[PDB]
């Protein structure tokens, strides 16, 4: 179908196709040096010159290598520059430049590639949508709000759009607002809305809400390859790893962590409410939308394997301990932090993203009476001086209702079963 | 923007290259 062949390229179509050929044999270096005689006899040619392009894309794959495949995005603009460009060649062109641009994270430059694919296109929505992704990319849910907005302005039934708007809603905390969206665009079926971000967010937006309905996706997203479980919907897993919502100190093989920790309780302990007293600040609220009510924060010692050296400095010997314990410093996936909770507070339900860490709680200060936390089915209470260890990739629920303030330390640790390789590898969250 | 508690974020992690 798409024609990719101005008049001039078109007289040169025996050589063309000869060199695409030695490419798609897997002849990298032999259509490379056809494809670079071609634009050097032709430098006018846009399909001698996307040849050079796909053929450096390819080696930075057989490589691996980010530096030619920086050259193959340069490539890829130089094919947009030719004059006489076909259309479906120049989209082409650019829209690889920017989803292999995506892939370096110069996403600000995947950004501008996308502005100038629908400056160029003004007519495809696909475009406007692979737009809207790269507003959300780096981060920027206000513009990526509008665009979803002026592509339902003019198509309402696109679902790819529908969905992404009511990501962008529930994101905002529009509750039910976003549930609508999310729903009908999943229920589209176009290309791009079976993915298990908007199942998860539908469902817990039910939730939030008091929909019943919640769960009835909870297990549609089971059944087409999201969730591992109705009950553990993490998005980031590593297939296979024993999924159970409490762990057991042995079951989980860091004795000598849960060890440390309980004989050592106090100086941990003493540390954070020398820092509640005289450095609160360095006590941050939650942000990731999951109170409901009340009053939750947290003193952050690590996050993705980085020590803060200036949390550190008001956590000294708390840091000195944990440094010995390269199963929670070095989990890439996880934290370490203080966490402080006070009365009238409710966690809504909710589930980490990732299924390759466990969380281990050691309780520092519990009132008697008015805590406890649910994970899956079975609800537990923190005690004074010991670790309760559960997934926080099952669903998850807190409540505070006591006289004063409940303080416990979150430790996360790599699953058990994960290779060291695996640990050194896999990419932070 | 990070993932740390939650799902929140249209991606959790970071793309740098290979
Ligand atoms: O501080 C708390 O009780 C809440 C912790 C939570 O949701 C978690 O530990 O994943
Ligand atoms: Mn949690």
């Amino acid at each position: 179908k798409p024609k990719l062949l101005n008049k001039f390229d078109k007289t040169i179509k025996a050589e063309l196709d000869a060199a695409e050929k030695l490419r798609k044999r897997g002849k990298i270096e032999e259509a490379v040096n056809a494809f670079k005689e071609l634009v050097r006899k032709y430098p006018q040619s846009p399909r001698a010159r996307y040849g050079k392009a796909q053929c450096e894309d390819d080696l930075a794959e057989k490589r691996r290598s980010n530096e030619v495949l920086r050259g193959a995005i340069e490539t890829y603009q130089e094919v947009a520059s030719l004059p006489d460009v076909p259309a479906d060649l120049l989209k082409l062109s650019l829209k690889r430049r920017s989803d292999r641009q995506q892939f370096l994270g110069h996403m600000r430059g995947s950004l501008l590639t996308l502005q100038r694919l629908v400056q160029l296109f003004p007519n495809d929505t696909s475009l406007k949508n692979d737009l809207g992704v790269g507003y959300l990319l780096i981060g920027d849910n206000d513009n990526a709000k509008k665009v979803y907005e002026e592509v339902l302005s003019v198509t309402p039934n696109d679902g790819f759009a529908k969905v992404h708007y009511g990501f962008i809603l529930k994101a905002q905390n529009k509750i039910a607002e976003s549930i609508p969206y999310l729903k009908e665009g999943i229920e589209s079926g176009d290309p791009g809305t079976d993915d298990g971000r908007f199942y998860f967010h539908l469902g817990d937006a039910m939730q939030r809400v008091g929909n019943k309905e919640a769960y009835k996706w909870y297990e549609l997203g089971h059944k087409r390859g999201h969730f591992a479980s109705v009950w553990q919907r993490s998005l980031y897993n590593v297939n296979g790893l024993k999924a159970q919502p409490w762990w057991t100190p042995k079951e989980t093989g860091y004795t000598e962590l849960v060890k440390s920790l309980e004989r050592n309780w106090k100086l941990i302990r003493d540390e954070g409410l020398a820092v509640m007293d005289k450095a609160k600040g360095l006590f941050l609220p939650e942000d990731e939308n999951l109170r409901e009510k009340g009053d939750w924060s947290q003193f952050t010692l690590w996050q993705q394997g980085r020590r803060n050296e200036n949390a550190c400095k008001g956590a000294p010997k708390t840091c000195t301990l944990l440094e010995k314990f390269p199963e929670t410093t070095g989990c890439r996936r996880g934290q370490i932090k203080y966490s402080i909770m006070h009365p009238g507070t409710h966690v809504w339900p909710h589930t980490g993203p990732t299924n390759c860490r466990l969380r281990m709680h050691l309780g520092l200060v519990i009132p008697k009476e008015g805590c406890k936390i649910r994970c899956a089915n079975e609800t537990k209470t923190w005690e004074e001086g010991k670790v309760l260890i559960f997934d926080d990739s099952f669903e998850h629920e807190v409540w505070q209702d006591a006289s004063s303030f409940r303080l416990i330390f979150i430790v996360d640790v790599w699953h058990p079963e994960l290779t060291p390789q695996q640990r050194r590898s896999l990419p932070a969250i | 923007g990070k993932c740390k508690d939650g799902l929140g974020e249209y991606t959790c992690t970071s793309l740098e290259g290979f």
